[PDB]
């Protein structure tokens, strides 16, 4: 119920999965309290060991497992 | 019976050993104070001459460190002005080659892409018509293909029933009395087997 | 280029998410953050040497995971948090001494006694209690306020101030002097 | 032995691969036939396809080769001519940076080195003599360990007498009725072993 997104200031921040809020939403929190912003910022999903590229308009809800990492553009 | 009486001696050796280790660690560690002892009294002036002497060390160092940086500093200035300068000019030329190289570079893809758009757009056309001609063959060649393996496949089918099945019950056949002669032959074995380590 | 690890830990309800984000980005909270895991690594300069501080800031609602176990165990100095408008969490400054001597596998660990909420009306627990019981476990007493401000960044200088105490000593110890070597550790 | 009947199924297995030998192989010989027939139909067309667009392509593509290396060319040479003028710069500035830091460096060699001809030798100096002490000490604690040791090995020779010579004997006096038995339970293995793989 809970994932681990990682900052790129070379961290992590654990969140909790919900069937509501979208990806802006959840990173808005992880962004917010490095005083980054989601206009530059990517997140990348974890799909065979490999990142993918996913969207701010996306729902956080079937996050719920994998882990993400936050880049900047 | 050999494993506990070889033990025994093994036991026999480790009391000795212990009889030895106990005056040796005594030993080894007189020796060992005498040596530590007489290291500490020279890591005394040992430390004490290297800290002594690292003061005017590092004085002396970071003196002429001073000089070093300070130098360092006072020309990195003028030579900061002479790249600053000097990269003003080579990046200022080089912009105004950028520029009308550049749109020759432009002008110049254009009917580099130009001449692809009216070659490649015939070439793929004709291209589709030789595929087409490729396509029309493949699949005319193919039915035969396929009809042909098809035909291969039954002839292959036929001799495989008649392998397995006769082929297959004369090896099966052949099985039984070989397998159950082996089993005479692994359960008679078996009893050596046994019989020797036990 | 010295980076130290720092743990705070405390109750659920002390505000560290604040008293951490107060020194990153200096901006105080109002929401009820559901900290769980979330770390803030910053750079200042401490006694006249620019040290990397990475405070890690977990849950203050967990029973007993071995994640966090682990966790505890990365952390040098730990700041022991709590209200002074809360006597549970004067009394549970134990159950933080005791984790931390468990994960730490010593009980002469740096650790700093962190009052928050000082400029509240309510007061449960006086300096002097709280300081007697630091006393005992021979560490300082800080009395903070992560609502004015007052402290917060003097409880983190006195930790990584412990750690330097801690290191230093050990390295002027005895090594020629040959205290505790052994050769199995 | 009944290998002559499980080889007999196998010389009709070949039989029966010789049936698909003949027509499968020669049906495979005639979709060859359509497979070159069809490659004599696709080859010859795409052959001169490719001849037909390989001149024009070439010719496209020399047109292009001629615009880059013109362009290269209007490129290359004055850009070589303007690197050249900023690398004359950027070398006057090198010569200019490097003469007074290379002096300089000398001289903070000079001020490093000297130093360390008044630091370092000193210091080796004195190593000389903490190193002589310390090594006085490992020869006076070292020296006498050589006597410990030998009087241990002694002490060891003589542990290991009461091994070397009674349990080797007793050892000795296993290892004879061991063998004797051993042998038994082996020759009986043996001749057990050939009367069932006879
Ligand atoms: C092969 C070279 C070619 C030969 C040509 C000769 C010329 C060489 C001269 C100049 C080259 C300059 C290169 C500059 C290097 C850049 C290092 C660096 O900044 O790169 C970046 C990485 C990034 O990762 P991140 O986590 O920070 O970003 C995560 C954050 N994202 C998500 C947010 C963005 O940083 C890291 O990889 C961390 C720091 C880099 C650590 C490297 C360790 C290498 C291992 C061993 C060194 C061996 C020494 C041997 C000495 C022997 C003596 C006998
Ligand atoms: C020679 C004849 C061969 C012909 C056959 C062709 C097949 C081989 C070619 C391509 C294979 C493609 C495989 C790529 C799939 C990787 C998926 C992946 O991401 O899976 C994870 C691992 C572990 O990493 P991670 O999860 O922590 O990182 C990711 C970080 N996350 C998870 C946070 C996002 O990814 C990794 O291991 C990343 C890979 C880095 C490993 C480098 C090891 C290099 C050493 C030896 C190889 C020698 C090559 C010799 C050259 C000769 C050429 C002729
Ligand atoms: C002729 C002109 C034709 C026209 C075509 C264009 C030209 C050819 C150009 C390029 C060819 C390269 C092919 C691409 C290679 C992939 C490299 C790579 O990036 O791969 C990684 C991927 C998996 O990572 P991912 O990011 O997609 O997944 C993560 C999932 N997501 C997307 C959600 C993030 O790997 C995979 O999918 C699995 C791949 C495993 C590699 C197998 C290759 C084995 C090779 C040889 C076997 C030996 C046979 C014996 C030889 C004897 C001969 C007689
Ligand atoms: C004759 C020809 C010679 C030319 C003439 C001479 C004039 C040219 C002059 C200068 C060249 C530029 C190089 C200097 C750049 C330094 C950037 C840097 O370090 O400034 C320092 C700032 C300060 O640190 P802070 O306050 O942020 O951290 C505080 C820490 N916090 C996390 C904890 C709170 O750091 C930052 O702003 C963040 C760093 C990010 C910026 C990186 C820029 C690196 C430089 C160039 C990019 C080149 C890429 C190479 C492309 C080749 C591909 C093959
Ligand atoms: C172009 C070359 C010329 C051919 C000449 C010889 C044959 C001429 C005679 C008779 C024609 C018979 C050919 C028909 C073959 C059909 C192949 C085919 O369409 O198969 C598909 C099946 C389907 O299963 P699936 O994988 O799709 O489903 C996996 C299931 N799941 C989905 C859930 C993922 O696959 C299977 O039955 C998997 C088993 C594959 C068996 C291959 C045996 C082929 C026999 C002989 C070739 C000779 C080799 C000699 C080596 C000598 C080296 C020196
Ligand atoms: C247009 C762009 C222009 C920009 C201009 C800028 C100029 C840049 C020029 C030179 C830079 C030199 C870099 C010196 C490297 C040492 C830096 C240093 O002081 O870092 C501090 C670390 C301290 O410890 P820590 O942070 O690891 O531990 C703490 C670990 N924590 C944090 C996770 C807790 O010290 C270490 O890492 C010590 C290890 C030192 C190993 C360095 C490896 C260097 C690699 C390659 C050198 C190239 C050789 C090529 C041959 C050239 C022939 C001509
Ligand atoms: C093939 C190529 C040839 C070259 C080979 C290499 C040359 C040899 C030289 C150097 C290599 C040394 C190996 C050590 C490597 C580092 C291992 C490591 O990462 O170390 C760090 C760990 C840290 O502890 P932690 O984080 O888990 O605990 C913290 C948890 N707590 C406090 C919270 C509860 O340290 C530990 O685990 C502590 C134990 C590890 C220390 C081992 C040293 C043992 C020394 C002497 C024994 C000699 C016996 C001789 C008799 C002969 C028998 C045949
Ligand atoms: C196989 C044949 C080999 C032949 C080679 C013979 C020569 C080797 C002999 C001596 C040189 C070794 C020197 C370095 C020793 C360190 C070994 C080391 O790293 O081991 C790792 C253990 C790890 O466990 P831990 O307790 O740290 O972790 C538990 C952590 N818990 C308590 C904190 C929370 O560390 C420990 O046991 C603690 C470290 C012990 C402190 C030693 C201080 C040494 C200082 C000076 C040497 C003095 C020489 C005398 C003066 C002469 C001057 C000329
Ligand atoms: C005569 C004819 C002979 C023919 C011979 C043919 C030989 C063909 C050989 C190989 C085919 C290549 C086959 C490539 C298969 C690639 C497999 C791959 O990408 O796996 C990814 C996983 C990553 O798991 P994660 O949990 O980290 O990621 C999320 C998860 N996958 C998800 O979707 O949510 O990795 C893991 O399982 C974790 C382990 C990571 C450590 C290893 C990391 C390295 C992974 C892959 C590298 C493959 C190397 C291939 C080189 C082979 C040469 C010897
Ligand atoms: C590999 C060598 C390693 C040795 C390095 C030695 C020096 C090291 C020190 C410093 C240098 C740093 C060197 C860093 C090298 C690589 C650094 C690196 O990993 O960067 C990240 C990017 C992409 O990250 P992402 O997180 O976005 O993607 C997910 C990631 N792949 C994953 O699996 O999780 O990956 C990429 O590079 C993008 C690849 C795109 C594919 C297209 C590739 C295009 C390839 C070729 C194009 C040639 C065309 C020429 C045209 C002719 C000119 C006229
Ligand atoms: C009771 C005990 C139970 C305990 C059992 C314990 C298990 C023992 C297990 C294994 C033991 C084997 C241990 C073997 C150890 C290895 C020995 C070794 O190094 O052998 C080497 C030879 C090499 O022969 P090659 O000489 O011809 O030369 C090498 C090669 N050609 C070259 O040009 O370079 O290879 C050969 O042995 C071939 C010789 C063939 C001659 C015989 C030919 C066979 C002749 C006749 C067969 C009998 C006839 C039956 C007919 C009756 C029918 C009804
Ligand atoms: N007056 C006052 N309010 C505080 C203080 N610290 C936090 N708060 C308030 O307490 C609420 C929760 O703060 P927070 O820092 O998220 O608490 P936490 O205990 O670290 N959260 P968690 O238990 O989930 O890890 C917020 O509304 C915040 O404004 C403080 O020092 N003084």
């Amino acid at each position: 119920g809970t994932v681990k997104v990682y900052l790129p200031n070379k961290q992590r921040t654990v969140v909790t999965v919900r069937d509501g809020m979208s990806v802006y939403d959840s990173l808005d929190k992880a962004l917010k309290v490095r005083g980054l912003n989601q206009d530059c910022c990517v997140v990348y999903r974890l799909i065979k060991g490999r990142k993918t590229v996913t969207a701010w308009d996306t729902a956080i809800a079937p996050l719920d497992g994998e882990e993400l990492i936050v880049e900047v553009l | 019976l050999k494993l506990l009486d070889n033990w025994d001696s093994v036991t026999s050796t480790f009391s000795k050993l212990r009889e030895q280790l106990g005056p040796v660690t005594q030993e080894f560690w007189d020796n060992l104070e005498k040596e530590t002892e007489g290291l500490r009294q020279e890591m005394s002036k040992d430390l004490e001459e290297v800290k002594a002497k690292v003061q005017p060390y590092l004085d002396d160092f970071q003196k002429k460190w001073q000089e070093e940086m300070e130098l360092y500093r006072q020309k990195v200035e003028p030579l900061r002005a002479e790249l600053q300068e000097g990269a003003r000019q080579k990046l200022h030329e080089l912009q105004e080659k950028l520029s009308p190289l550049g749109e020759e570079m432009r002008d110049r893809a254009r009917a580099h892409v130009d001449a692809l758009r009216t070659h490649l757009a015939p070439y793929s056309d004709e291209l589709r018509q030789r595929l087409a001609a490729r396509l029309e063959a493949l699949k005319e060649n193919g039915g035969a293909r396929l009809a042909e393996y098809h035909a291969k496949a039954t002839e292959h089918l036929s001799t495989l029933s008649e392998k397995a099945k006769p082929a297959l019950e004369d090896l099966r056949q052949g099985l039984l009395p070989v397998l159950e002669s082996f089993k005479v032959s692994f359960l008679s074995a078996l009893e050596e087997y046994t019989k020797k380590l036990n | 280029m010295t980076e130290y690890k720092l743990v705070v830990v405390g109750a659920g309800g002390v505000g560290k998410s604040a008293l951490t984000i107060q020194l990153i980005q200096n901006h105080f909270v109002d929401e009820y953050d559901p900290t769980i895991e979330d770390s803030y690594r910053k750079q200042v300069v401490i006694d006249g040497e620019t040290c990397l501080l990475d405070i890690l800031d977990t849950a203050g609602q967990e029973e007993y995971s071995a994640m966090r176990d682990q966790y505890m165990r990365t952390g040098e100095g730990f700041l022991c948090v709590f209200a002074i408008n809360n006597t549970k969490s004067f009394e549970d400054i134990h159950h933080y001494r005791e984790q931390i001597k468990r994960v730490k596998d010593s009980e002469d660990v740096p650790m700093v006694l962190v009052g928050n909420k000082c400029d509240l009306p309510s007061r449960t627990v006086d300096t002097k209690q709280a300081q007697d019981l630091a006393r005992s476990y021979g560490i300082p007493f800080i009395e903070t306020s992560a609502k004015t401000r007052q402290g917060v960044d003097d409880a983190f200088y006195t930790l990584v101030r412990e750690i330097r105490k801690h290191k230093e000593k050990m390295s002027k110890d005895g090594k020629k002097k040959k205290k505790k070597s052994k050769t199995k550790c």
